[PDB]
């Protein structure tokens, strides 16, 4: 009586006939059924366009091989809603809300609109606060903005995995919050590797997975960084919780957008990408702030397209990210977990008006020693150690005491060598970088720096190892 | 004098090699969207 | 001798059971056709990939739904589709014959054999689309399968449910890549165990076919035809034969996968199931997008990529390995179709063509060639030989410009240097030439164990080649041990090093000089 | 209709054809000319949307069967000396042996000016 | 076009000529513009099939 009917079906769009009184608002979920008993299931639409004379159209969220045109459409009179709670952490999610390890669980939960609005401009924070993760390579040259965004540069055989486990542990256990990933695009196979990791390492009970995969269409690849972002926002609104939200790889929900915007028949902007990619990218990342005291900080997975930074999409990224983490595989190899490259390694707030001074002085000596010493690797490699100076030996030793005491044992490890996690203070950070400059420690030898916490830590081991001072 | 000038002309080349990749970017980009502009532009003179 | 009597009582038997029930039929009528296009009017009841029945036996797919017209490709013999012939509704999506009746056979996309040697034997049948596994079906890709390639076997291994891309610009040598690793899997046949079995299935898209005989004919020299099916969609077929092949070739080796079987199937060039799905699109006046391409291709190609997959031991333990092929143009990797394809795949192999012509074949750059999977797809022994590998290659390959300032290098960096170099010559390959892994283990612990750097850099190949055959004909216990062990022993190491020095008092370079240290 | 001549040397006589074929790429190019003036959306070069299918309708006929012998041989046009564009770049798929000339080496003076790091056999 | 029709008069009887088309790219751009306002489907650089 008052329900649609399938009119025109042109792969993944589907144009939807409404009763006069009865069309549905934009972005609506609605639902069809493909009744044909091998591809029996139910499509859940979303209104795109109303394109006149009650026509509708909406694009699939699901494959629509099998539908018949004049098939019955339900309007469910909301967006597409996910289910939110305590109860969504420790289990998988699909970008509807659906669990896909326990197929039903979820149903009565308080379900949320994925499309929200940011908060109101009399609610965002004007001054920029550090978050203090505990990692001694973060807080000092690389420190995050609690409710930023930070980009994250590592491949695979990085420990980008491990650097994932680590960061939700230490949000859960340094801050009582959360963890909620978003793989935007992720591949089966890496999906259920990362489920079953989380669950060995038992911090799948701090963690919402929701997995938008790749062998679907781009609805959901472009709504499942939306769902898990809800899901956090009812952490941080409603439960008074602080959030790490992880989007795998930001760059498929530009791609999924792009794509959907070529099926709607758009007209494409430059390169490629959809018309309005500034404004989704926006849409999105504006959700991701701290508001009340409480925050959604997130580290998204950022892919360069052909190595051009001012490719539109990672320009269009790059204007939300407070901060970047390139994992090096050049110092994986050295043993330094985590592999953070401290000099493609940045942050926006490593500023004497946010850090303070005596940070932002301990971190550009570091960052200079570093970089000399990187330069005179090259002299050290091909012609030797030994037809280096005495003033540049005396550098190359001190550099490397600093690059292997940046390393941590990290809180993802205890599982593997039963040592605790270590939290150092950014101020024992700032005091032990500062004495490694100045020279207190030319005279330990290197092996007593590997993955240690902070300076006591660092005398303990090194008294093991018959040298004190 | 030829340490010193071969360490110029390695920073020469570099600062080089980084100008024609930036133009080489550019051009890639603005030959994707002119082939863009001609498939659309087709596309709309069918419609 | 011909059972001409039997051919008569056939047709006899077929003749006295036919029937066919006056049933009510829901038909269409073709309103325009054009291009393999047809558009049909009518057929109310018809759904999305629904295959339709011209007139002549002509079958077509449902692909765009309207009010006014269906929009059908037609899937071959289009020269015969005219205004006003009617079209049948068949009541089923694309659906194809599996089985195990299908190895050794050359089919169409649509189950048909083309090879002319008799109708296939088919168990059941399998629909084209039919959902991939889950993500709570699946499990973690740990069993190793062998290309028999020492570059691809060592530095970018491969496992039994991993997708690899073999992406390169042209006569490169991908279509050898694949064929080899077909053709390594005949002594794993061999062993009778479906545990160790791999059944093989190759897709041709858009080939000349001589070049699909001329692959059919390589298999078959390597008696690789009694486990591997081709499917083949050559250059003269329509767009929709082209664009469903990969999807046909697919769901077999579906049937095998499921029935706790290891499949591997090469999809060689995608690129042209991808320009043929563009042909369609844009012959169906989709949108297009970059490079005119539907704006759901990569949904085509991550679709179909996603269902190789490694499947857990409740659903039998079964796999399917994929091995996609990407031609580049000029080396473009950033191009369009080969970044959708680099961005689903689990690893990449980038053959390129000056490595080819620097006599580096395969012409694998183990620089910028990846898998994700790593040393979870190799057995102890070549994952301990192999590790140090690549180090060793990036010294070498960050070295090579002080390769004629020897003199003025450090003793260390001239070492680097050196091995190296003999490492470069390791890795090279004769084409239709797959190796055992126990044969690589013993190939690169030749390498990376020091051995080769009292042979000239211009003998190293010759000299492992000798090596093995001396180690085939008089030391098979060390082979038998690395095969049955799946590592190399301190025992084994010991034996295998007093074999290679023997060798090496035996062995007479090219240049005249002695081998020995 | 060239090809349909060698066709019935090859299938009703059957005798050694031989088959010369100069800048079989109009055959394309001509294809090109028309495609939007039948009503079809332009490709990624301006070329048609069926360009491989209709050069494999064509080249999948020039080709020796069982006893019965072919040597073919085609002059290939490359607009503008780029062998990425579309049109050679779908030809290459075709051949069993490639003789590709460079303007870098007509420059030279070398003739005939065969590329030999690009030029291939089977 | 005029020009070639002027020159091939004398062709056609026994004479040489000898005709320049100063700028035929002129004329490309001539027909470019005749054939996009007549609405027929452009091409590469908007220009006609033909
Ligand atoms: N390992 C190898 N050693 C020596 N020659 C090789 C090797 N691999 C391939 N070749 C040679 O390369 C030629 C072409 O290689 P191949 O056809 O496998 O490349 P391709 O990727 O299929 O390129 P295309 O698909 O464009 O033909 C063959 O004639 C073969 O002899
Ligand atoms: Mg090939």
């Amino acid at each position: 009586d008052t329900s649609g009917r399938v009119v025109r079906v042109t792969g993944p769009v589907v144009d939807v006939e409404f009763p006069r009184g009865s069309i549905p608002e934009l972005f609506n979920a609605l639902h069809a059924e493909i009744t044909f008993e091998s591809l029996a299931k139910t499509l859940t639409l979303e209104v795109a366009q109303h394109l006149g004379d009650n026509l509708v159209r909406t694009i699939s969220l699901q494959p629509t091989d099998g539908l018949v045109r004049g098939v019955e459409v339900i309007d469910t009179g909301r967006s597409i809603s996910v289910p939110v709670g305590e109860g969504v952490k420790g289990h998988v999610f699909n970008a509807l809300g659906d669990c896909l390890d326990e197929p039903g669980y979820g149903e009565k939960f308080e379900h949320w609109s994925i499309h929200r609005k940011p908060p109101a401009f009399e609610e965002l924070e004007p001054r920029t606060e550090m978050l203090e993760t505990g990692l001694k390579v973060v807080d000092l040259l690389t420190p995050y903005v609690r409710g930023g965004k930070i980009a994250l540069f590592g491949g695979a055989g990085v420990g980008k995995t491990v650097l994932i486990q680590e960061m939700i542990n230490r949000i859960a256990r340094n801050f009582g919050g959360t963890s909620v990933f978003a793989g935007v695009g992720e591949r089966t196979r890496e999906g259920n590797d990362l489920w079953v990791e989380l669950a060995e390492a038992n911090v799948l009970k701090d963690t919402a997975l929701v997995f938008g995969q790749m062998d679907e269409p781009p609805g959901t690849r472009m709504r499942v960084a939306l769902s898990a972002l809800t899901m956090a926002e009812w952490f941080r609104d409603e439960q008074g919780q602080d959030v790490l939200l992880f989007i795998d790889n930001i760059f498929r929900f530009t791609q999924a957008g792009s794509e959907v915007s070529t099926l709607l028949g758009r007209m494409p902007s430059a390169v490629g990408y959809q018309p309005t990619l500034a404004d989704e990218m926006g849409e999105l990342q504006e959700r991701i702030t701290s508001t009340r005291g409480r925050s959604i900080t997130s580290m998204q997975a950022v892919y360069v397209p052909a190595d051009d930074y001012t490719d539109p999409a990672p320009a269009t990224t790059f204007a939300h990210l407070d901060a970047t983490t390139e994992l090096s595989r050049a110092v994986f190899s050295k043993g330094i977990f985590p592999a953070v490259d401290p000099l493609a390694s940045s942050s926006t707030i490593l500023d004497p008006s946010v850090v303070g001074d005596e940070h932002y002085r301990v971190a550009q000596e570091v960052i200079r020693i570093l970089q000399r010493y990187k330069d005179l690797q090259d002299i050290i490699a091909i012609l030797g150690i030994d037809e280096l100076s005495e003033e540049d030996k005396q550098l190359v030793n001190r550099a490397r005491r600093i690059e292997r005491f940046l390393s941590q044992n990290m809180m993802a490890a205890e599982q593997f060598t039963g040592q605790p996690g270590s939290t150092v203070p950014v101020k024992e950070t700032i005091e032990a970088f500062d004495r490694l400059c100045k020279g207190d420690f030319d005279h330990v030898p290197e092996q007593a720096f590997f993955l240690i916490g902070g300076l006591d830590d660092l005398a303990k081991k090194a008294e093991s190892l018959g040298a004190k001072l | 004098s030829r340490q010193r000038a071969m360490k110029s002309a390695t920073d020469n080349a570099d600062d080089l090699i980084k100008a024609l990749t930036l133009m080489a970017n550019r051009e890639r980009q603005a030959q994707i969207t002119q082939e863009i502009s001609e498939i659309v532009g087709g596309a709309n003179a069918l419609a | 001798t011909i059972p001409a009597d039997d051919i008569q009582s056939a047709i006899e038997e077929y003749v006295s059971s036919f029937t066919a029930d006056t049933s009510r039929e829901e038909v269409g009528t073709v309103v325009d056709a054009g291009d393999g296009i047809a558009h049909v009017e009518g057929l109310p009841s018809v759904m999305t990939q629904e295959l339709l029945e011209f007139p002549g036996g002509i079958l077509g797919v449902a692909l765009n739904l309207d009010e006014h017209s269906v929009g059908a490709v037609i899937l071959g013999d289009f020269e015969n589709i005219e205004e006003g012939q009617q079209v049948k509704r068949t009541g089923e999506v694309l659906s194809v014959p599996v089985g195990d009746g299908f190895l050794g056979r050359v089919v169409n996309p649509l189950g048909q054999p083309i090879d002319g040697r008799g109708d296939v034997d088919s168990d059941t049948r399998r629909a084209l689309e039919l959902q991939a596994p889950s993500v709570v079906h699946r499990q973690g890709v740990k069993e190793p399968l062998q290309t028999g390639i020492k570059a691809i076997d060592a530095m970018t291994p491969i496992g039994r449910g991993q997708r690899q891309l073999i992406i390169g610009d042209r006569k490169t040598g991908k279509t050898a890549v694949c064929v080899d690793t077909i053709l390594n899997q005949r002594q794993n046949w061999e062993s009778g165990d479906p545990k160790k079995q791999v059944r093989c299935v190759y897709v041709a898209i858009g080939q000349k076919g001589t070049t699909i005989a001329a692959v059919r004919r390589t298999l078959e020299e390597g008696g690789a035809m009694d486990y591997t099916t081709i499917v083949a969609a050559a250059a003269s077929e329509s767009a929709g034969f082209k664009w469903l092949a990969p999807y046909t070739g697919s769901a077999i080796a579906q049937h095998w996968m499921y029935e706790g079987k290891h499949v591997l199937i090469i999809f060689d060039d995608l690129t042209k199931q991808a320009e043929a799905y563009r042909a369609i699109s844009l012959l169906l006046r989709r949108p297009p997008g970059r490079e005119a391409y539907p704006g759901d291709v990569f949904y085509l190609h991550s679709r179909l990529l996603e269902r190789c997959a490694k499947l857990s031991d409740d659903l039998g333990g079964g796999s399917l390995t994929g091995l996609p092929i990407i031609e580049t143009k000029a080396n473009d990797i950033s191009a369009y179709i080969p970044t959708n394809v680099i961005s689903i795949t689990d690893g990449q192999c980038f053959l390129e063509t000056d490595l080819f012509n620097q006599g580096v074949r395969p012409a694998i750059n183990v620089g910028v060639s990846v898998s994700r999977v790593g040393g979870a797809a190799q057995i102890k022994a070549m994952k301990e030989v192999a590790g140090s590998l690549r180090l060793d290659l990036s010294q070498y390959r960050e070295l090579e410009a002080f390769a004629a300032f020897a003199s003025d290098l450090d003793a260390a960096s001239k070492a680097q240097l050196e091995r190296g170099a003999r490492l470069v010559e390791l890795l090279k390959q004769p084409q239709s030439q797959p190796m055992p892994v126990e044969e690589q283990v013993v190939s690169i612990f030749l390498g990376t164990g020091g051995h080769l750097d009292s042979v000239p850099v211009e003998d190293v190949r010759r000299f492992e080649t000798e090596l093995l055959d001396h180690m085939r004909a008089s030391e098979e216990e060390i082979l038998t041990e690395i095969r049955d062990s799946q590592k190399l022993t301190e025992e084994a190491a010991d034996k295998l090093t007093e074999v290679i020095k023997n060798f090496k008092k035996g062995f007479a370079a090219t240049g005249g000089g002695s081998v020995v240290p």
